[PDB]
C-alpha cells in the first residue's frame, strides 16, 4: 500500500552539505503533513523536521535550526531535507515519516526504510577479506565451523554471503566494530563435516561505497 | 522540552508472560481530553512501526496483546501473552508540542533456558600474515543468556591488549545469542609465541579452545 | 480539570460579544481559550446571552433526571473555527465560518454540559 523511498545519503566531510529525498507513493502525498526522523549509532530516535500538508508551516529542533531545510515537490511527490555545515553529531540513519492528523492525535503512522549519512574525514577504503579455517582439531566430525574476517573498510555498508547465496542456514554475521577510522566484522558458517573439505565453501564480500567485490575460498590446513 | 523518561532500558520476558514498559513525561502531554502519546516497535533490520497512538488506540494490523494506558505524565505499554516474535526495541513519543521528543528506548528479548556456547578458534590467515598483521578469532555461538566472559591466553599468560568483541541480535528461531572475539596482534608479536587460547566463562567450568602456531 | 462540565462548556464554547467574526477572530480566540497546544481541528463558539443557552436545557422542576440530548428550538449566532492547511503546532492557521442555526447539546440538571461539535463540520 503506502510507500516512502529515501535516497541521497552518503559520506560527507565535516562542514560539508548533502540533500536527501523521499519518494512517496500509494496515497495522496499533498494531503499529509510530513517529517524527517533520524536514528543515531547509539539507536536513539531524534526528530529533525516537519512540514505541513499545505506547505506553509515548517518546524525544527534547536540542534539543526539554521542548517537544515525541509521542503516538498508536489509534482514529483517527493519530500526533501537539505543539510549544511554538517557535523559528526549528524551521523545517523535518516527516516522519512508521514504524520497523522488531529484525529490520529498527530502520530507518525508510516516510516520509510531510511538512508544513511556518515559525516567524517576518513576516506572510502575497500575491505581486506581473510579466510578462517580450522587449526587442526578435526575430531568433532559432526559438523565444522568456518569463517571470514572482513577488515579495514570504511563507509559501513558491507554485505556478506556464502557460496553466492547458496549457504544461508547456520550463518552468523556479527555487527561491525569501528577500529581507528576503519570497520571490521566477521561471519561464521557451520556445515556438516561431509561437505566443505570435499565441497567448496566461499566467502563473498561486496562493498558498494568502493564498487568492490571480493571472493574468498576457504581452504583446509589453516593452522 | 517535554522530556520522556522510558524504563527499563532492557528486559527479558518468558513466553506467555507479560512485559510492562513505562514512559514518564516531565510535563503533561494532554489536551481536549486526548493524550498525544505514541508507542513504536522496531524489529532488527527494520524501521519503527506504529503500535499505539493517542496513548491507548491500536495502529492498523496491531495484535490485541499490545495495549497502552495512562494519561497526564504517566504511560505504559503492556504485552501479554509475550510471543517470540515480539523481540524488538520499543519507543514512546509525544506530539503535544515541538520539539517532538522520544523516550530513550526499551530492549525486549525473549527469556529461555540457559544454553552453553559452541566455541571455535581460528589462527591468522597466511594472507593476513603477508600483509604484516595477525588476528586470532574466536566464535562463541548460540548461547543464553547474553552475559558471557571471554579470556585470551598467550603461552599461559592472559592478554588484554587488542581484544574486540561483538554480539549478534537474538536469533529469531532458537532465541540464542552469538558472539565473536577478535584478538588483533602484530605479526612480530604473533611469531614470538606459540600457544593461543580462548576461554569462555558463564559460571564454574570454562570451555577452552586453542592451537599452537607450530604444531598447528 | 477545574469546575463543572457547565463551566467548561462556557470556556470552550461561549463568547457573548465577538468584535468581528472573521478569520482574524478565530486566530485570536483559539489562542486565548487555550485550544492551540496542539492545534485543535475544529471549535465552535456560541454568541448572545447565556440565559438563552441555559434555556435549551430547562426542566419543569428540579427533580433529578438523567442527562439527555436536545436540539434547540430557536437558532443561535455561532462562529466555527476550522484548522486550514494542516498546521499541527503554533502558529495555528484557521478560517472562520459564521452561522445562524440550531445547536445540539447534552443537558443535565438544567445546564448544557456538552456541545455536539461534529454538526459544525459541514463541508
Amino acid at each position: 500500500e503506502v510507500m516512502l523511498v529515501e535516497s541521497g545519503g552518503g559520506l560527507v566531510k565535516p562542514g560539508g552539505s548533502l540533500k536527501l529525498s523521499c519518494a512517496a507513493s500509494g496515497f495522496t502525498f499533498s494531503s499529509y503533513t510530513m517529517s524527517w526522523v533520524r536514528q543515531t549509532p547509539e539507536k536513539r530516535l531524534e526528530w529533525v523536521a516537519t512540514i505541513s500538508s499545505g506547505g506553509g508551516n515548517t518546524y525544527y529542533p534547536d540542534s539543526v535550526k539554521g542548517r537544515f531545510t525541509i521542503s516538498r515537490d508536489i509534482a514529483k511527490n517527493t519530500l526533501y531535507l537539505q543539510m549544511s555545515s554538517l557535523r559528526s553529531e549528524d551521523t545517523a540513519l535518516y527516516y522519512c515519516t508521514r504524520l497523522g492528523d488531529y484525529g490520529y492525535a498527530y502520530t507518525m503512522d508510516y516510516w520509510g526504510q531510511g538512508t544513511s549519512v556518515t559525516v567524517s574525514s576518513a576516506k572510502t577504503t575497500p575491505p581486506s577479506v581473510y579466510p578462517l579455517a580450522p587449526g587442526g582439531g578435526g575430531g568433532g566430525g559432526a559438523m565444522v565451523t568456518l569463517g571470514c574476517l572482513v577488515k579495514g573498510y570504511f563507509p559501513e555498508p558491507v554485505t556478506v554471503t556464502w557460496n553466492s547465496g547458496s549457504l544461508s542456514s547456520g550463518v552468523h554475521t556479527f555487527p561491525a566494530v569501528l577500529q581507528s577510522d576503519l570497520y571490521t566484522l566477521s561471519s561464521s558458517v557451520t556445515v556438516p563435516s561431509s561437505p566443505w573439505p570435499s565441497e567448496t565453501v566461499t566467502c563473498n564480500v561486496a562493498h558498494p561505497a568502493s564498487s568492490t567485490k571480493v571472493d574468498k575460498k576457504i581452504v583446509p590446513r589453516d593452522c | 522540552d517535554i522530556v520522556l523518561t522510558q524504563s527499563p532500558a532492557s528486559l527479558a520476558v518468558s513466553l506467555g508472560q507479560r512485559a510492562t514498559i513505562s514512559c514518564r513525561a516531565s510535563e503533561s502531554v494532554d489536551n481536549y481530553g486526548i493524550s498525544f502519546m505514541s508507542w513504536f516497535q522496531q524489529k532488527p533490520g527494520q524501521p519503527p512501526k506504529l503500535l499505539i497512538y493517542a496513548a491507548s488506540n491500536q495502529g492498523s494490523g496491531v495484535p490485541a496483546r499490545f495495549s497502552g494506558s495512562g494519561s497526564g505524565t504517566d504511560f505504559s505499554l503492556n504485552i501479554h501473552p509475550m510471543e517470540e516474535d515480539d523481540t524488538a526495541m520499543y519507543f514512546c513519543q509525544q506530539s503535544k508540542e515541538v520539539p517532538l521528543t522520544f523516550g530513550a528506548g526499551t530492549k525486549l528479548e525473549l527469556k529461555r533456558a540457559d544454553a552453553a556456547p559452541t566455541v571455535s578458534i581460528f589462527p591468522p590467515s597466511s594472507e593476513q600474515l603477508t600483509s604484516g598483521g595477525a588476528s586470532v578469532v574466536c566464535f562463541l555461538n548460540n548461547f543464553y543468556p547474553k552475559d558471557i566472559n571471554v579470556r585470551w591466553k598467550i603461552d599461559g599468560s592472559e592478554r588484554q591488549n587488542g581484544v574486540l568483541n561483538s554480539w549478534t541480535d537474538q536469533d529469531s528461531k532458537d532465541s540464542t545469542y552469538s558472539m565473536s572475539s577478535t584478538l588483533t596482534l602484530t605479526k612480530d608479536e604473533y611469531e614470538r609465541h606459540n600457544s593461543y587460547t580462548c576461554e569462555a566463562t558463564h559460571a564454574a567450568s570454562p570451555i577452552v579452545k586453542s592451537f599452537n602456531r607450530n604444531e598447528c | 480539570q477545574d469546575n463543572s462540565r457547565y463551566t467548561h462548556f462556557l470556556t470552550q464554547h461561549y463568547d457573548a460579544k465577538p468584535q468581528g467574526r472573521d478569520d482574524r477572530y478565530c486566530e485570536s480566540i483559539m489562542r486565548r481559550r487555550g485550544l492551540t497546544s496542539p492545534c485543535k481541528d475544529i471549535n465552535t463558539f456560541i454568541h448572545g446571552n447565556k440565559r438563552s443557552i441555559k434555556a435549551i436545557c430547562e426542566n419543569k422542576n428540579g427533580n433529578p433526571h438523567r442527562e439527555n440530548l436536545r436540539i434547540s428550538k430557536s437558532s443561535f449566532q455561532v462562529t466555527t473555527c476550522k484548522l486550514h492547511g494542516g498546521s499541527p503546532w503554533p502558529p495555528c492557521q484557521y478560517r472562520a465560518t459564521a452561522g445562524f442555526r440550531n445547536v445540539v447539546v447534552a443537558c443535565e440538571n438544567g445546564l448544557p454540559v456538552h456541545l455536539d461539535q461534529s454538526i459544525f463540520r459541514r463541508p
